[PDB]
């Protein structure tokens, strides 16, 4: 997917239910362009937590 | 018996036969966050040419 | 511009290499 | 109307009914509230004939309306204990009441808690004509019948057989439970989230279900599905 | 003798406020209550009147996340495959929520 824009890292609602696996919740809306047909588009996400 | 039947519970792409399903008033707790803040800071002020 | 609306999500939380190999060809 | 049986009235207060194993026979006993009395005899150590002409049809609830009450085939958590499908416990000293219902002339009631269910009774003669913790002595107990004055129930809760599920499914729903309610962290001393200090008492209500773990699965966004099927128990 | 002073700072273009309005972030959500015929004594003819602020079918009294979501009868499946032990159409009621997550 040559077309993709990352998520927004400011909307964060994470509860540390498990120490190994952080639990997070996010909402909002998305604004991405559209391709000329015949491919698969992606959408990447981040977190203030570093690894995942 | 005068029973409506069985309850299938679907929740976020799930399917559940419950033990006991209900809705009732309950004692919960509510949290509060402090609202607002302010600041000041040093600034350099100088002049070089006036037209 | 295909776009989406975001509800209350459920999204939750290494050793690697270079692992590179060959290329195919097309531009423009 | 009545399920199978309009149980008779017994005048002798000392009515000793032992354990019974028949599936169909015990239903009229619940219609006679024999299990309701047995909780009093087991825990309040008081033997009293309950539901004289009362039955299930005259049991009152804090909400004025219950369609499921009209459906007598629905099992209640109190009646699930005669079959032993769940557990009920004594009113702990750490428990504080919800000021919803009016407690006048009351003896026994129920409470759906986030961990389980609990029964509340006190002395014979000592009637709860007030919403307070104690119950003052009253002569209204002289007669053997209180027509659901000693009995009141909380919530319109449904109960049915359950097939077990792995706890990781219970865990993700528990994770899903926190997602839909960022505004709570503590429930009755049982931790629900982790945040700053919180005010202890709040009248608060959300739909919930039981699946067989220490925590309840709550929802404000679910959907129901009712089906009828052949089951030997429902006969 | 006494005096009063008036300071002037800027020249700018703004205008009056006629009335103030607020708009949250509406988000679609919904629940359906699935009811078989003869269970709950479904209205074989759906009544045009609806108690949309109570929902006597489901918890006549409760605070909701909803801006008074409307309800409608719908023609569900009927038969053993539908599990309603009857060929009559099912009896499904519904509710709308208008809510703001954040
Ligand atoms: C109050 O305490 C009573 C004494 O424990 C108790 O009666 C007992 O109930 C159990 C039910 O499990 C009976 O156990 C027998 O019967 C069941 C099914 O009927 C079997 O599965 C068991 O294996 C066992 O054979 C006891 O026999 C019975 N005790 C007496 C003396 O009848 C009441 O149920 C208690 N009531 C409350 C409200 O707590």
């Amino acid at each position: 997917c040559d077309e993709m824009v990352h998520a927004d890292s400011k909307l964060v609602s994470c509860r540390q239910g498990s120490g190994n696996m952080k639990e997070c919740v996010t909402t909002g809306r998305a604004l991405l362009p559209a391709v000329n047909p015949g491919q698969e588009a992606c959408l990447h996400f981040t977190a203030p937590g570093s690894p995942d | 018996v005068h029973k409506p039947g069985e309850v299938v519970v679907s929740y976020g792409g799930m399917r559940v036969r419950p033990k006991c399903y209900g809705f009732s008033r309950m004692m919960a707790t509510m949290e509060v966050n402090p609202p607002e803040q302010r600041i000041g800071q040093c600034t350099g002020c100088h002049l070089e040419c006036i037209n | 511009d295909i776009t989406a609306i975001r509800g209350s999500f459920s999204v939750n939380y290494a050793t690697c290499t270079g692992e590179v190999t060959n290329v195919s060809g097309c531009y423009s | 109307g009545p399920i199978i049986c309009a149980g008779p009235i017994h005048s002798n207060k000392s009515a000793g009914i032992p354990h019974l194993l028949g599936y169909s026979e015990k239903i009229c006993q619940i219609d006679r509230l024999i299990h309701v009395s047995s909780w009093l005899r087991n825990h309040s150590q008081f033997q009293g004939y309950v539901g004289q002409r009362g039955g299930r049809s005259q049991v009152s609830y804090y909400p004025a309306e219950n369609s499921y009450s009209r459906w007598s085939g629905l099992l209640s958590p109190c009646d699930a204990d005669w079959l032993g499908m769940l557990v009920v416990k004594k009113a702990k000293g750490s428990d504080m009441i919800v000021p919803g219902p009016s407690y006048k002339g009351k003896v026994l009631f129920e409470r759906p808690t986030f961990d389980g269910y609990v029964g509340w009774g006190c002395g014979s003669g000592k009637s709860r004509t007030e919403s307070g913790e104690l119950c003052s002595s009253d002569s209204g107990t002289s007669s053997g019948l209180l027509p659901s004055d000693r009995v009141l129930w909380i919530g319109d809760v449904a109960c049915q057989p359950m097939t077990p599920i792995p706890e990781e499914t219970f865990l993700e729903l528990k994770s899903f439970s926190q997602s839909e309610f960022p505004d709570i962290c503590k429930i009755d001393g049982i931790v629900f989230n982790q945040c700053e200090g919180e005010s202890l008492p709040q009248p608060f209500d959300v739909a919930w279900m039981d699946v067989g773990h220490s925590h309840k699965i709550i929802m404000r966004e679910h959907k129901t599905k009712w089906v009828q099927e052949s089951s030997s128990k429902d006969f | 003798s006494k005096c009063l002073k008036i300071k002037v700072k800027r020249i700018n273009l703004k205008c009056k406020k006629s009335s103030s309005y607020f708009v949250p972030d509406a988000r679609s959500r919904c629940t359906s209550v699935r009811r078989c015929r003869w269970a709950g004594d479904c209205q074989s003819g759906c009544p045009p009147h609806f108690t949309s602020n109570s929902f006597s079918d489901d918890w006549a009294g409760k605070m909701d996340r909803a801006g008074l979501g409307f309800s409608g009868c719908s023609d569900g499946c009927g038969g053993a495959a539908c599990g309603c032990f009857n060929a009559a159409p099912s009896c499904i009621f519904w509710r709308k929520w208008v809510e703001n997550p954040h």
